[PDB]
């Protein structure tokens, strides 16, 4: 059990993955061409998305998540009614908050702004 | 020809990728346009000097 040499400090053994794995030679990789997929995804908002099914895994009645979601994004506005009423949403903020609960990050009721917009009056025409 | 040397079949792309995307911006009658290239490449040199080299 105990052991130790002459200068008095712990020897211990290391224990090491003495056999190999496949697996872990096949999985390290990552692909080096999603930079416009993230950005398309996080823009249009189906981070969002993965988020309210995380949310639900947890959960055992969709229901009920749903009760609390509006019980609680109607406590939201009451106490502040004028700042869910633009670019950040009441729900969205509730969502936002509960997923930084679990101990991740996500912006604001997951609002995001235009760095590209040129001027006050130019809004983003979509391409249909 | 033919002298024990074995031919390689490489291909000559220093981009690995490359792509664009159209932002449209209007002010009732102000149309202007607003273009992002996106460019990859393996390292033989840099996305800003293969946008000048382009």
């Amino acid at each position: 059990g105990i052991q130790r040499d002459d200068n008095g400090r712990r020897i211990w053994r290391r224990r090491t993955l003495t056999k190999k794995d496949d697996m872990l030679r096949y999985k390290l990789q990552r692909v080096p061409f999603v930079e416009e997929q993230v950005r398309k995804i996080k823009e249009v908002g189906k981070v969002m998305t993965m988020d309210i099914e995380r949310l639900l895994l947890s959960e055992d009645n969709r229901f009920e998540f749903v009760n609390s979601v509006a019980a609680e994004a109607t406590e939201y506005v009451e106490k502040n009614r004028d700042e869910y009423g633009g670019t950040k949403k009441a729900i969205f903020h509730v969502l936002s908050n509960r997923v930084n609960d679990l101990g991740f990050d996500r912006p604001e009721a997951y609002a995001e702004s235009d760095p590209y917009k040129p001027g006050p009056g130019y809004l983003k025409e979509y391409y249909t | 020809f033919e002298d024990r040397s074995y031919p390689i079949d490489a291909v000559f792309m220093p981009v690995q990728n490359a792509n664009h995307s159209i932002h449209s911006y209007g002010n009732g009658n102000e149309k202007q346009e607003i273009l992002f290239i996106e460019i990859w490449t393996n390292g033989s040199l840099t996305p800003k000097e293969a946008l000048h080299e382009a």
